[PDB]
Formats: structure tokens, sequence, C-alpha cells
RNA sequence: UGCGAAAGCAGUUGAAGACAAGUGGCUUGUCGUUCGUUAAAAUGGCCUCGUCAAACGGUGGAGAGAGUCGCUAGGUGAUCGUCAGAUCUGCCUAGUCUCUAUACAGCGUGUUUAAUUGACAUGGGUUGAUGCGUA
């Protein structure tokens, strides 16, 4: 919750981009390596979504250069694949007991 | 004064400064009003830096000015954020950069050794 | 081959709907990417596929949406800069044609849950 | 993952008892709140995996345009026998 | 030969070996002593640059 | 198949340096 | 073919950090700039460049030092009527005085106490303070003549090392020490309190680390001492009463160097937080109240500022500053915040470190005490010579056919046979004790065997023997700056050479008869010389960026209209052309280059018509093509009739002063 | 800009004059100028007033951490091997099992539904970073 509240304070307060400007491979790996863990939880995943979206918006060339965060993006992709299967099947359970009202 | 852009009067009310817009650009004139003790004027391009003429219009727009109770110094606060104390006897400037947005208000103390400033930060 | 025939036809001057049909003929994923990688400019392929996906946002063919998603993956540094007079309302009506599926994915997942419940209790009560 | 297999079987089998119960949502509120907060953010991670997968296969196809080139590109060297012929004190020596 | 090349280099370059109670120093050459100023004292040069790269000023 | 096409066009809607040695040319 | 261009970035020849700037003459605002003014730049690898600020800062001479040599302070000395004298401390126990002619030390005076931390020169320049690591301040009697230095007096000792010195006048000597204090000694001979320390002042210490006073100057118009210490604070102290008037909390880290102008209306200051602060007292109220104000502040440097100095004359008023990033920066003195500034290139190769040979497509390049050779193909490093029997390197040349290399420094030179053994070379010393004993500046290879040697003591040999060389009239600037009549350049191919000395004298020499036939015919310092075998011509270019050519056996009509039909690029050029050659496919077009551009002039065409030393001060006396897209430039040459070799440079922690984030 | 629902649906972006720069005109750009239309950047960031320690009362927790190769479900690797399968007592994940000052987080205890006390002369001076190794 402390990592979440400083992410949310930087999101509401100023700029995700300001907090992410001067980074490179070695100084982004903490963020994405936490975003792997934060993408599972419901309370963090909106903030994890927009932080990952901004960092791939403004570091799409470091994606090409460094291979050792390509694999981090691939692991993040399979994480969002598991989570989207979960968020789809939760909607299916929601419908299947909406049927029982 | 046949065209005025901005104006201020000292704390004792003994003199007043203002801007002119008389051609290539504006101008700045100070005048004592309760006596003909002093009245001077100069184009403010001699106040402004050489960097500001190749920069944005905020660097040369002026949103505040103030004078002290002797008319020795004058504070020009610009819309870029800086303040500049000119020394009116010789037109040498000193830059004070803290305001990261526009300078909206300036004042001197009575002895003239402290400058209150306020802007878009609420500080 | 037939990808080269579609390339030459779509590159000459004309036959854009027939060009997308010839692209849908062989329809490889690798050659689908290669036909985007080869050409240096488009004759408003975005405009004709914009009107095709606007008139059919619910088609069972994955060909033109696959072509649109690979075009947007590989060339969107230039689709936002080729033209911005008719292309602005083009992307506008394409986005408004496609937002309704985002509006109705929850009801389709709900009905999928409904039907899985019904078919599984019907498989359950199978009379010994 | 594992436990909602239990919750879908409880609804399928006991489909009469908890449709005859008078307040379904009031009696199993915690299930409704859990599934609502699980499935409420589904458009957000839809947009997340669209934007993520786009850049992922973008660098994947750009690097698969030249994926064979970095297998024998490294032809680097070191302080070779020019250093031995270089050491002029060791050239007076040996 | 890979693990002792610096050893034989330094043991052939260096001088002033021991002889029992004694130590036989070489005198240097007017060549070097009149072509160059003497080397810096690495103690004080390291002190000055280590001060200007102390941790308390956050360099980057 | 309806959820599959809804998923793919939802994806569509949510989808809407110097080396050490070169060799180049200049004017004669 | 069209011109195919090898943009090489292989050579990582990197200079070292500027540690000491000094000006030869002091300021004297109301008199003209003297013709003898030189700036001296001591780096941190131990070499001392000497630049002349006439017409955008050309570099006259360079005095290199060798392995593990550095230079921390240096001071000039010019008693009126006698030659310039240049003393310098390194990181050692000696002071080193250099004779400016040869580029060698002519004196290594071992100061009789400890490792020297700072050096300063007396006003009237008869005495020299060296402030040492064991807390001593040693006076060295300088006025005995150039070269002879005597010990005078060790001043009253103390514990901590004295890190900076200054003199009040001939009378007092001020010293900032590493215990956070500022002592004041009296060096007034024949007083009762001679040598004992009169006062001690203590600066506001840092809370969590020790404080060191890094820079101390005396301000003669008022009666103060300005002092910068390692907290960043800058303090002004009344000399009589020995006490603080006002303290400014200016920098964020240490203040390494600070200086002032002539009339002490400004004090400029700089340090490791890489901003230059300006403290002004120019108002009549400021002068009658003795109140400096913190006027301005500029961010111009990249890493540090370790040296700052100021010059101010009738047609020159600039402060010069340099630091850990290797470049120099010129600003205006009385117009610091308002005016403009010029960041010099990190190297302007007036003395080259790279040359190529067209056979084998190979290029040699020498940094400090090692040479390296690679070939074009890509490219491949074929050989290198890290000769460590050597200590310092200087200029080098290869034989045409690429057989024998000759490396040469001012103490000796050495010649190495080379044999390409395939993907490597084999290099063998060939002994010649005449070469092993001679001092060499330039070696330029008459034949595959014959070379011409310019010695550091003005000898011109021809080995593998003696060119008669006439003498030059010794005027006041030649006796003042004692290297003006020294052979800078010599260029040769096929038995005909030409030498060049910086008085404006460029003399041809036939290698057969070894007679001069002088063609001096010049007005200032000569930047480069190249001989055109077509037209039978010499091509000189001077520091004013004019191209003259003359014939041999005075200037041609092509020179006569070219000089004043010269292009606007040449008329607004800032970096001097350090290299000329001729094209290989055409024997008459010539292809030249400075440190930030590449040009080519055509032999017959003529085109139609329609922060410097700028005064009326004299010099040291009393189809056209232009490109700059290879601007961090080190050396260019040719290989064959269509390709070009453009070898350049390419890139450290610094005090983070962050740009505004959005 | 208008109508709207938080989605969206319709509309765009002219003219005059002055000035600046570049090459009396021509080009470009501005405006503390007017008329009409519903219509990114000057190295430049936020005060002191007392800290530290130990409790207590509510509020949240993804719990902060350590084991058992103990079970359940998996994902996967090195070498050999035709596979079969061998050794690594293969590794990693999640759940379970076991234990701790609920270890974690936050607000409050001046009066509040509730809940707090105690240390310290809250200075000056000299070293203290070049004195240090357990890596």
């Amino acid at each position: 919750e402390l990592t979440l509240t400083v992410l949310q304070e930087l999101r509401k307060r100023g700029k995700v981009r300001v907090a992410l400007y001067g980074r490179d491979e070695s100084t982004l790996e903490p963020l994405l390596n936490w975003c792997l863990k934060g993408i599972e939880d419901v309370r963090s995943a909106s903030i994890v979504a927009d932080w990952v979206a901004v960092v791939l918006e403004l570091y799409g060339n470091t994606l090409e250069s460094s291979p050792v965060l390509q694999e981090l993006m691939i692991d993040l992709k399979t994480k969002v694949r598991h989570e989207i299967h979960k968020s789809k099947e939760a909607q299916r359970i929601e419908g299947m007991l909406q049927l029982l009202t | 004064w046949h065209n005025v852009i901005l104006s201020n009067i000292s704390s004792n009310g003994k003199l007043l400064a203002h801007m002119c817009k008389d051609v290539e650009h504006k101008s700045i004139s100070v005048v004592s009003l309760f006596d003909d003790s002093v009245n001077l004027s100069f184009p403010l391009g001699s106040i402004l830096s050489s960097q500001t003429q190749s920069l944005s219009y905020n660097t040369r727009y002026v949103s505040s000015m103030a004078i002290d109770n002797m008319g020795q110094q004058l504070a020009v606060g610009f819309a870029s954020g800086v303040i500049s104390i000119v020394s009116l006897a010789d037109l040498q400037i000193r830059l004070l950069k803290w305001h990261i947005d526009s300078v909206l208000s300036l004042s001197f103390s009575h002895d003239g050794s402290y400058l209150l400033s306020g802007g878009w930060e609420k500080v | 081959n037939i990808l080269s025939s579609h390339l030459e036809a779509n590159s000459t001057e004309i036959l854009d709907d027939l060009m997308s049909g010839s692209w849908t003929e062989p329809e490889i994923k690798k050659f689908i990417l290669t036909k985007i990688n080869t050409v240096d400019h488009l004759s408003k392929i975005f405009l004709t596929i914009s009107k095709s996906i606007t008139q059919n946002p619910w088609n069972e063919e994955n060909l033109l949406p696959l072509w649109l998603k690979w075009l947007l993956t590989l060339k969107s540094g230039e689709l936002n800069s080729i033209k911005d007079k008719h292309t602005k309302k083009n992307c506008k009506h394409l986005k408004s044609a496609l937002r309704s599926s985002e509006e109705i994915l929850p009801v389709l997942l709900g009905i999928q849950g409904r039907l899985e419940m019904l078919r599984r209790q019907a498989k359950l009560r199978e009379d010994l | 993952g594992p436990l909602n297999v239990w919750v879908k079987w409880c609804l399928i089998i006991h489909g009469g008892y908890l449709v005859s119960i008078p307040n379904l949502m009031s009696t199993l509120s915690s299930l409704h709140s859990t599934l609502k907060r699980r499935s409420d953010l589904l458009p957000r991670l839809l947009a997340l995996d669209a934007r993520l997968d786009c850049t992922i296969n973008k660098f994947k196809t750009l690097n698969y345009e030249a994926g064979d080139i970095h297998s024998s590109e490294p032809v680097v060297e070191e302080d070779e026998d020019d250093v031995e012929y270089n050491e002029e004190l060791d050239d007076a020596g040996l | 030969i890979k693990t002792k090349k610096r050893k034989t280099l330094k043991n052939l370059r260096k001088d002033s070996v021991k002889r029992g109670k004694f130590r036989v120093q070489l005198l240097s050459t007017t060549q070097d002593s009149k072509t160059l100023p003497p080397k810096k004292e690495s103690s004080i040069i390291r002190s000055k640059d280590r001060w200007l790269n102390r941790k308390a000023l956050n360099k980057g | 198949k309806q959820v599959e096409i809804a998923e793919r066009n939802t994806e569509l809607w949510n989808l809407i340096a110097l080396p050490t040695y070169t060799m180049e040319y200049l004017d004669i | 073919e069209r011109m195919i261009v090898h943009r090489c970035r292989f050579v990582d020849f990197t200079p070292a950090t500027i540690t000491s700037l000094a000006f030869s003459h002091k300021s004297n605002i109301n008199k003209l700039t003297p013709s003898d003014l030189r700036l001296a730049i001591g780096r941190s690898n131990g070499n001392i460049e000497i630049w002349n600020p006439r017409n955008n800062w050309f570099q006259e001479m360079v005095i290199e030092g060798g392995k593990d040599r550095s230079i921390e302070g240096l001071c000039w000395s010019n008693v009126n009527g006698e030659s310039l004298r240049l003393f310098s401390i390194g990181g050692s126990t000696v002071v080193t005085e250099w004779d400016l002619a040869t580029g060698l030390p002519l004196r290594n005076y071992d100061c009789n106490s400890g490792v020297i931390w700072s050096i300063s020169i007396n006003d009237s320049q008869d005495k020299l303070s060296v402030g040492c690591d064991n807390g001593t301040v040693v006076l060295i009697d300088i006025s005995g003549g150039p070269g002879v230095l005597e010990h005078d007096t060790i001043l009253m000792r103390q514990e901590a090392r004295v890190l900076t010195l200054a003199w009040k006048k001939d009378d007092f000597v001020i010293g900032g020490c590493s215990d956070g204090r500022i002592r004041i000694w009296s060096a007034q001979k024949n007083d009762e309190n001679m040598g004992r320390l009169l006062h001690t002042m203590k600066v506001d210490k840092a809370k969590k680390e020790s404080t060191l006073v890094w820079s101390v100057i005396y301000l003669p118009r008022t009666d103060q001492i300005a002092s910068g210490d390692s907290t960043g604070s800058i303090k002004f102290w009344d000399f009589q009463f020995a006490t603080l008037n006002q303290s400014f909390k200016a920098h964020d880290a240490d203040v390494l160097c600070l200086t002032t102008d002539t009339d002490n209306n400004y004090v400029f200051s700089a340090g490791v937080d890489r901003k230059i602060f300006q403290f002004s007292q120019n108002t009549n109220k400021s002068q009658k109240n003795n109140r400096w104000v913190n006027s301005s502040n500029r961010l111009l440097h990249g890493n540090d500022i370790r040296a700052i100095c100021a010059y101010q004359s009738k047609g020159a008023d600039f402060l010069v500053s340099g630091g850990v990033e290797k470049t120099l920066v010129i600003n205006s003195l009385t117009s610091f915040s308002n005016g403009n500034y010029r960041k010099m290139p990190t190297v302007e190769p007036y003395s080259k470190n790279v040359l190529v040979n067209k056979e084998q497509r190979l290029v040699v390049s020498w940094s400090e005490s090692t040479v390296k050779i690679w070939t074009m193909g890509n490219y491949k490093l074929v050989c290198k010579l890290t000769l460590k029997d050597d200590q310092n390197i200087s200029t080098c040349s290869l034989s045409p056919d690429g057989q024998v290399l000759v490396v040469g420094r001012p103490s000796t030179t050495k010649v190495f046979h080379l044999q390409p053994v395939g993907n490597k070379l084999k290099v063998t010393k060939l002994d010649n004790d005449l070469l092993l004993r001679t001092s060499t500046k330039l070696v330029k290879f008459i034949d595959n065997s014959k070379i011409v040697i310019c010695s550091c003591e003005d000898d011109v040999f021809i080995v593998d023997q003696e060119v008669e060389l006439l003498e030059v009239t010794s005027t006041k600037s030649s006796i003042k700056v004692p290297y003006i009549n020294r052979i800078n350049h010599l260029e040769v191919d096929q038995n005909i050479a030409v030498i060049s000395r910086g008085c404006g004298v460029v003399d041809i020499l036939d290698l057969k008869a070894r007679i001069s036939k002088p063609l001096a015919r010049l007005n200032n310092f000569i930047t480069a010389v190249h001989i055109n075998t077509s037209r039978k011509s010499v091509v000189v270019i001077t520091a004013d960026n004019k191209i003259y050519e003359f014939n041999m056996n005075v200037l041609t009509q092509w020179s006569k209209n070219n000089t004043d039909n010269l292009p606007k690029e040449w008329k607004t050029l800032k970096e001097n052309c350090v290299g000329i050659f001729s094209d290989i496919e055409n024997s008459s077009r010539l292809w030249f280059w400075g440190a930030t551009w590449i040009s080519r002039i055509d032999f017959d065409v003529d085109f139609p018509i329609n922060l410097t030393i700028t005064d009326e001060s004299n010099f040291m006396n009393d189809h056209f093509f232009f490109t700059d897209k290879y601007k961090p430039l080190l050396f260019v040459d040719l290989i064959s009739s269509n390709e070009l070799a453009i070898i350049e440079r390419n890139p450290q922690k610094a005090f983070i002063q962050p740009k505004l984030v959005f």
C-alpha cells in the first residue's frame, strides 16, 4: 500500500512522465518488476495499467535495444493474459448468478 | 503620460514608475510627484538581457514593478518568473530567480533591503 | 506469388477492394506482414479499410481486421501524418463504430456464463 | 483460479434452493462484491494488453527482420600479440 | 607465462636489491631528471580528487 | 464466436544512435 | 566516382582536465593590449598549452609532460625589459621553471619543505610563494635572472596544509588552509615581524564534514580578501582588522577558483557545482558603502570549473574558465550575464596525433606513450607499440610504402622497421645512436630512407646532414616571448622543403644546396604550410584566416584576387585551419580542414564581390566546397582518388543541477 | 464551440492594421491592435517553531518475516539417451502445513465513543572523511 500510494500521489499530483523521464534499462526494471506483482491485485491494477502504458509510450526504443526488458514485457504480457482470463470468467460467474435472481 | 502599460507608486507615495510603449518597444519612466526631485526614463531593452530577445515572449513581458522610498532601485518582475532589481542611477541589473511561474506582485520594505514577492505558487 | 499480384494491383492505380480480396485469397500472416513492410506509401488503404470495417464491424472474416491491426502495429508512425482532413472523420467514425463492442462485451460474457450453466446442469441431470 | 470451480458447481447443483431464497444478493453479498470488483476493470486491462502486445510484436517483428544477424556479429578482440611486440622494454629483454 | 609476466617485468625493471645487511640503490639519469618534472605524489592527488568526488556531493 | 469477434474489434478500438564507423558520400 | 567518405571514430585520443589558467601580462585597462600577451593552460596529464587570444585564440606552442606527471598551479613572471618566465608546480616537492624556446624544463628547484599545494607570484614579481603540504609557506627569490632560483625564507609554520596563496603587495601573504582557516603572514623583509603569521581567520565550518578554504584572492581597490571554501560560501574580509565584512552562501559545493577584474568592481567565482557566480560592487553607493551584491550566476560548464582567470585591456575584456570537462569557456568581464560566450573545442589539433598512409590503407595514431595502427578493409587493428621505456610522446611519421615508423619526442627519437605478417605486424627497433641522442620536433621523410629532422634547439638535419639556416632580427617581442623565432612547421616532398617560424617567417630550402632563399613576407602567426608541386608553390595560411600562395625557384595572381574574394565562410570562420593537403586525383586542387569543418578550394576559380583581442594592437611584432557535418574533428586525409579519411572524436560523473522537469 | 449522459452527436481554424527579422518592395513571424465567427523552456520549485524512546485506542492489510524439499496442483531446465527414461536427491510458482511482539500500514490519545507517558543544559569548542575492513 505504500508503493501504491506513492504511485497514486505521483499520478494525481504531477506527472508520470516527469517521474519516468531520465530512465534507462537499469532504472526501469524496479518499476516493471513490481508491476508484475501489482498486476495481480485489483486495487493496484489500474495504476499499474497506466504506469506500464506510459513507460512503453516513452521507452519504445529501449524496448528494441535492450533484450533484458523485452523478456520483462513478455512476462507482463502473460500476466495480463492470466488476469484477463480471470476478469472474463468473473463476469461469467456474475452472469450465471444474475440468471438466478 | 500619453500611453501607460503598467504603473506602481512607492510606499511613501513620494514617487511613481510606469511603462510607456514609445518607439522599437516599450519604455520605463520614474517620476517624483510631490517635487521635481527626480524624473528619469529609459528604454527597457537596456534592462532586459541579451538572452531574452531570442527566447519566448514570457521572458520579456513584465507583469510587476516596484520602487523603494528613495528611487535608487526598481524591481521588474517578468512573466517568465524572474525578478530584476535595476539600480536607477546607473542601470545595472541583478536577477532573482525563484518563481517558476509568473511574478504577480512585488514590494519593497521601507529601508529597501527586503523584497516581498508573490506569484502563482501560493508562497 | 498471388501476394505479388495483389501488391502490383494495389500499387498500380486502382482495384483496392479487389486488392483486399486478393490479399484475403492467399492470406498468410508472414506475407501479410511482408506486404506492409514492402510498400513505401499507401493509396488510402486506411480510408478504404476504414469504410469496410465501418460498414461491417461484426464480420466473421478476420482478414480486414487482421490487416488493420498489423497496419496499425507497423505503420502508425505515418498514418497519423499522411493526411488529416478526411482521415480525421475517418478515424472518428471508425472509433465510434468500434466502441460498441467495448460497450457490450460484459453482456456477451454474461450470456456465455448463462449458457455454460444451463448446458452443464443439463449434462448433469442426464437421467442415470 | 482453483476456488471458483467450487462456486460454479454450487450454483449449478443448488440452482433451486438459492433461487427460492428471498434475498440472494443480500445473503451472498460478498460474492457479488468480489466478482464486481474482479470484472469491473476488464476494459482497463483490455486496453493494457492491446497497448502492450502492440509494442511487443512490433519489436518482435522488427528484431525478426534481423534475428540471424546478432548470432555472429560479435567479432571483438583484446590485447593481442601486438602488445607483446609493443612492450619495448620487454622487446629489449625478450 | 600468463601468470608471471608482470612478475618478471617488475623483477627485471625494479632496482635496489638487498645484499645481507645492505641495499644497493641505483642512481638515476640526468636524461630523465632534465627532461621531465618529477612525478606527482599520488597520495595528495588522490586526496584532492577524492575530496572533490566525496559522497556528500551527489555526483551523477 | 460472438465473444471472439467482440474481443478482436475491442482490441482494434483499444489499438487505435551512432556507430563507430560509417561510409557515406558528398558532393564533388 | 563520387567522394566516398570513411567517417572514422576509432581514435579515442582524449585530453585531460584544465587545472590552471594564467595570463602572461596583467590587466591595465586604459592601455592597449600588449603584443606579448599569452594565456597558459596547464592540463592534468601534465602538458602546458600556450594560446594567443589574437583573432579567436590560436594555439602557439605545447609543452608536454610524460607518464604520471600532472600540473596543479602555474604562474607567469615578466619583469619589464626581460623575458617571460613560466613556473609551475606539479604534485611534487619541486617547482619547475620552463624555458619557452625548447619546451623543456630549464630548472627543477626542489623547494625545501614538503609537497607543494599552491604557488603564487609576488607583485613586482621578484619573489615566489609555494605553499606546502606540511603547513609551510616557502619564499623563493626569483630576481636573480631567468633560470636561477634561490631559497629565501620559510615563513612561520603551522599544522594544516596551505591550499591557496595570494599576496597583498610586496608586503603580506595570505593563505587559505585545509583546516578551514585563512592565515595572514608578513613577507615584508626588514620588519620586526617578518615571516611570522600576523592573523588567522576561521570560516563557517560545515556541519558534517571538514571545511577547506580552496581559493583566496586579494582585492586591491578596496582592502579585502575574497575567499571561497568547500561549503560553497564566499566571504569578504577586511584586511586591516582581519575580519569578515560579509558572507554569501552562493554555491552548493566547493568553490575551487575565484578571480577579479582590474578595478575590483566584480569578483567571479566557480567550483565543483559548475556554476560561475558574479559578485558586483559597481554602483557608487556600493563603492562608498563597501557592499558587494550577489549580482548574477551562469551555468555554462558541463562538469566542473577548476581554473578561472580574467584579462581586461583596451580591446580585450574576457574571463576564461575551464574544468573537469576538457573544454575552455570565454565570457566577457564587464558584460558577463548580459553578453555572449564561446565554448572552445576540446581539441584543436595544431599538433597532430594521427596520420594515414595510402598504401595498405593504414593509419597510425599516438596518444601518450603508445602508438596504434589499423587498416581499412571495415577496419582492423594490425599493430600497436606501447613503448614504456618511453615516458612522453611527441610527433611521428611513417615512410611512404609503410616500412619504417619514426616516433620522436624532445628528448630522443626511435625508428622501427615494420613487416606486415598478415593479420598482424612484426616491429623491430633499428638502432641509430644519433637518432637516440637527438631532440626531434618534426620528421618528414624526404625519401624512403632520407628524413629531415627539426631539433628543439633549432637544428635541421638530414639523415639516412646540415641545412644552412640564416638568423632572424631579434626585436622586443622576440626577446619577450622567447619562442617566436622557432621553427614551427616544415613540409617536404621530393627534395624541396619549407620551414615556418611564428614571427611571420616562412623559408623554403632546397635539400641539395641547403641554402635558404627566404620568403618571409608575412605579418603574423602562420597556422599551416603546404607545398603545391603544381604551380611550383608554397601555400601558407596565417592566424587571420587568409590563404597566401607564393612561387618557388612574389604571390601569384590567384592569391592576389583570392585573398579578397575569399568566401563568407572563411570570413566568419572561428577555428583555424590546422591542416592542408592536395587532392590525389588532381594535382592542382587542394583540400584543407580545421577542427570543426572541411573545405576545398579550386586552383583557378574566383568568386564575385557584390570575444577576441579586437583593438588596434599589432600582431607579435611590437568550384569552392565547404562542409561542417563532421564537426568534432581530429584529422582528415586521403587514401585514393575517390575516398576520404575523416577521423574524429566521440565521448563522467558531474554535479547534477537538473533541468526543469516538464 | 453547441447539444448532451458519464458515451457521443453537428461546427471549425477569417479579415484589417502595426511592428520585428531576413533578402521601397517581397517573404516569414509576432501583437499589454481592431473587426467578424455559436468558437515548453532565464538552472528557475514551498519557512522556522524539539527530537528520540516506549506504550494505548480505534482503522486497514496484498498481511512483515522465517521454516518444513511435508502434501495438492502445476510451469520448466542441464547432460546423456532411439525411445523408454536416467542422474541433477533439477529449479521456479501458487495453495496448503508450522511459528513469531500482528510482526506490517495508517489515524488519534490538547479532548474524545475511546485512548500517552518518559528521557534530554533542544548551547559552545576540537577532531571528525586522507582515521576502516572482514570481502
